[PDB]
């Protein structure tokens, strides 16, 4: 993630050459970058914040479905599920569009 | 032409007894690896995909040999891969791109070969779920992109997966995935889940079908439970099952298959020109020893080696011996084969 | 008091000293006997013929006596199971100690060289009070115990039933020399 | 031609002492395994496989030795393996073939010669599984790319014949307690035969894997060498240590001798070190050292008497002029 | 350490002529005389040995590497790290 920081935002990196191993300079500030991954304990992070399931007389008790909707949860998604996930916010701030 | 589902079955009963719905199933994938690979790839024509394999069974109840005996008349490249030796990229051991490595290998490196072969990976539930799971899930997750399409980069039969590192660019996209394993406890998971039932005198108790029969039902909910991730068991859609090896089993492994036990040494005694001959309670007590141990047909090979050595010690000497039969008592008492001239 | 705690070596498991004798096929009668003090011999007794049925189980007796009724379950636990219940007496088996120690496999009944056997009829099996018709059943039900376990120590010492009545009607002591000569063990341990 | 499993324990029997049931399993295994080697490996014919061997023995009692033996005999390669000289973490693969180039540089990168050699693993019980893993996978049939001797070169594994051995400490006690009444009772067995009736379920309780006990399908047990093998191993082998010192001293005009006393002694000395045949080299040195030095100083010597003074005590050896 | 046991065993070496041809060179007549100080073999020696004990009828006890040196094994040399095929070729041990 760290790595990627750099990379997804505009820099200079060095490639080898078409051949075996003069290094190539390559900008990208303007390659598009479309991360992708079927972030499994995602859906539980989003229903631990959004349902609170206390415990008590004065907490609102709600566990009376067993599997999370992922679809609902998932449209609901915000950077601080994923940070609580294990992104880095400086790799979030760099995906802003998040489908 | 191409060798129907029937006729790879009629090469795998002649090494592998029993197990006939996995040799349909590895049959017809076969066959459908070989039809998509002269498919044509252009036009209005659809593109196709593969079918990958999940072969469960118990201990030595033949998926290795399932493996190999397919793999005499596949007419592509083959490699047989153990997952236990693959870790996560950025730890010590070997990545999931040596297999590919392995599979180029054995093709003169011809990459147009290596994108059509076919990939064996044993010991596929050791690398079970149940901090970074280096040893475990990472693999599955290395395997995701591997065993679907995608552009592998391999070293040249030379050394490890390493940033300076000259390359190959191997597509897995037509690449046929055989993944197997013997998931111990896997009986538990499916007797859990068919046999719920409940607690209490308000409570519905369910009836309480061995590894056998669990495994012929198993379901992705199982494999997951196991310790699989569902991104994996979606890639492996076919699933095949073996049957554990009874008693009969392993008196037929004994004498049925082309280089069965029996005809090793048979023709290991052919060489000093005598006959070799078990009876068939020898045969039955060989199996009932091999099982009681809960060996399998693992330990066959000991115990008539164990039978037969005082006599093959005296085979080159004793002449004008024209046979030798085992009889039920050198079996299961510590006797003598009958030396007959 | 502190148990202590020993290391199997297989991988290691960790044993209290007791549990890792069990696992010796060892059980340990110690103490008075009681309904929860016999029915752990009984578990231990169950336990040890599934582990393996044709092993023999050896039973250390230490007691001073106690419950018939206790002591009669473990006495048909013994006869029952299919693995040979070798006793050894360590410092004494006394009543139903000494009728558990003769009830061993013949053969397999042992006692240590200074060990004391206390043979003798039975004490109050339970209070004899209420009515006189109360008393004399809780008599004749005691007199049947006595007869009970005179006739078994006879056919476990190969002797006459009047032979056990004369000798178990007060306390009577027997070094290991004299149990072994009497009939309730067939050897004496030294080395 | 090939040597019969009479003949092979004829010639084994020079260079080893002791351990006969082992010997004649050895020689039992090995030739069938090179008949096997000469049937017709073509046609409508039965693939035959090798059977190995599992050697189990105390340290010293001469695996290693049994094992060059047999390769010296047959006029094959052979290199010995070191089960603790591969490590759990790491390429596993990428060591455990290496001993593919150890034995193809000790006949000269010939794939023909080396493809029916033989491979010692010692100290198989020390890994008691990646190690394992890799073993097994290496004695079955496989084919292992090594670099070449100066482009890769291939080595097919399944016509080299693998004799695994190592000191099992712990497996006397496994057999016992399935073997015996009890262990820690009063009157319950309190403490190489039970060795001889070892079985695959005492083996995997020691923590071998499975599939390794079914690729290695004979057991042969060796015996611990006693106080009277010993001595024989200093003075009988083609390659006694009594007779290398005697060469020593004898292209020299020095004649070496060694009191029958001092055999048996300095033999019961290495059996104390619970190292066998192995110790008995340190201490002959030892022994000898006190003229080896002097000899050269020496003038008009014509034998040396060792006695057993010598091995026991602070004794110098007896120089008879 | 495979490159130099393949010396110190019975080999032949090629090399460069004594000028700028190769000469052939067979090591089997040459004396290897090998030294280090093997810092870690005070600790595989001390885990070999070092045993000690508890209680009152027990003996009790800086490394003394003079004697714990004095008393190397083969085996503690392979722990160091040392190919064992390399150290059966090295006899003479001072
Ligand atoms: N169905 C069978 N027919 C013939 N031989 C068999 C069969 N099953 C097992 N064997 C024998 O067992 C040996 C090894 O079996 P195999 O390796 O195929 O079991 P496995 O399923 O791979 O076990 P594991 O799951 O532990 O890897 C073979 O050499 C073979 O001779
Ligand atoms: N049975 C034996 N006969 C002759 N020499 C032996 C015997 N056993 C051990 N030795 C000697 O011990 C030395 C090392 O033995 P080794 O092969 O390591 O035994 P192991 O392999 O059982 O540990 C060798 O030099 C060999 O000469
Ligand atoms: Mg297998």
């Amino acid at each position: 993630q760290q790595a990627l920081l750099k990379l997804i935002e505009g820099t200079v990196a060095s490639v080898p050459p078409q051949g075996g191993r003069e290094f190539i300079n390559v900008d990208t500030t303007n390659i598009l970058f479309i991360c992708g991954g079927a972030f499994a304990g995602l859906e539980k992070v989003i229903r631990q914040r959004t349902e609170k399931g206390g415990i008590g007389f004065g907490a609102s008790v709600h566990s009376k479905d067993e599997n999370a909707d992922i679809t609902k949860l998932f449209g609901i998604v915000e950077p601080e599920d994923l940070i609580k996930f294990g992104l880095i916010p400086e790799l979030i701030g760099r995906l802003p569009v998040i489908a | 032409k191409l060798p129907t589902p029937a006729e790879i079955v009629a090469n795998l009963n002649d090494h592998v007894i029993g197990q006939e719905q996995a040799k349909k199933a590895l049959a017809v994938s076969v066959y459908n690896h070989y039809k998509r690979l002269r498919h044509p790839k252009a036009g209005a024509n659809v593109e196709l995909s593969k079918s990958n394999i999940l072969l469960i069974g118990p201990t030595g109840s033949g998926k290795t040999l399932l493996a190999q005996s397919l793999a005499r008349k596949l007419d592509v490249p083959f490699v047989m891969a153990d997952a236990t030796t693959l870790t996560e990229a950025g730890y010590v051991g070997e990545d999931v791109e040596q297999i590919i490595t392995k599979l180029l290998g054995k093709c003169d490196f011809d990459v147009e070969k290596a994108q059509r072969g076919i990939v064996y990976i044993d010991q596929i539930d050791k690398i079970s779920r149940k901090t970074r799971d280096v040893s475990g899930e990472g693999v599955q997750q290395a395997l995701l992109k591997l065993i679907e399409g995608t552009v592998a980069s391999v070293p040249p039969q030379g050394g490890r997966k390493h940033p300076n590192q000259e390359f190959i660019n191997v597509d897995t996209t037509n690449i046929l995935f055989i993944c197997g394993g013997a998931f111990a406890g896997l009986e538990k998971v499916i007797r859990q889940r068919t046999e719920k039932g409940g607690i209490g005198f308000g409570a519905s108790v369910h009836s309480k079908a061995d590894i056998t029969k669990l495994f012929g039902i198993v379901e992705p909910e199982d494999l997951i439970k196991f310790g699989l991730i569902p991104e994996l068991i979606g890639r492996l859609p076919v699933i095949a099952t073996l049957e554990i090896l009874d008693e009969d089993a392993l008196i037929n492994i004994l004498t049925e298959p082309k280089n069965a036990l029996v005809k090793q040494y048979q023709a290991l005694f052919g060489m000093e020109n005598v006959e070799l001959e078990f009876e068939e309670g020898a045969l039955r007590s060989i199996a009932r020893q091999a099982m009681e141990r809960k060996t399998g047909a693992r330990g066959l090979r000991s115990i008539v080696e164990r039978c037969l050595l005082d006599t093959m010690y005296r085979l080159p000497d004793l002449k004008g011996l024209k046979k030798v039969v085992v009889g039920k008592a050198v079996i299961e008492e510590g006797r003598e084969p009958e030396l007959v001239f | 008091y502190l148990v202590p705690t020993v290391i199997e070596q297989s991988g290691e498991r960790a044993f209290d000293i007791y549990s890792r004798l069990l696992k010796e096929r060892i059980v340990f009668l110690v103490g008075p006997v009681t309904d929860e003090s016999a029915n752990l011999v009984v578990a231990q007794l169950l336990f040890l013929e599934s582990e393996n049925p044709d092993k023999d189980i050896f039973f250390y007796i230490n007691s001073p006596g106690g419950s018939v009724t206790a002591g009669m379950s473990i006495y048909d636990t013994m006869n029952f199971i299919k693995p040979d219940v070798s006793t050894l007496c360590l410092g004494q088996a006394a009543s139903m100690g000494a009728f558990l120690l003769s009830a061993g496999e013949k053969g397999k009944r042992f006692a240590l060289p200074n060990s004391r056997i206390m043979i003798h009829q039975p004490l109050i099996s339970g209070g004899l009070g209420g009515q006189a018709s109360d008393i004399e059943i809780h008599a004749r039900e005691l007199l049947k115990i006595k007869e009970k376990l005179n006739r078994l120590m006879a056919k476990h010492c190969d002797r006459d039933l009047a032979d056990l009545e004369r000798d178990t009607d007060r306390d009577n002591f027997m070094s290991a020399e004299e149990a072994k000569e009497y009939g309730l063990i067939d050897q004496i341990l030294e080395n």
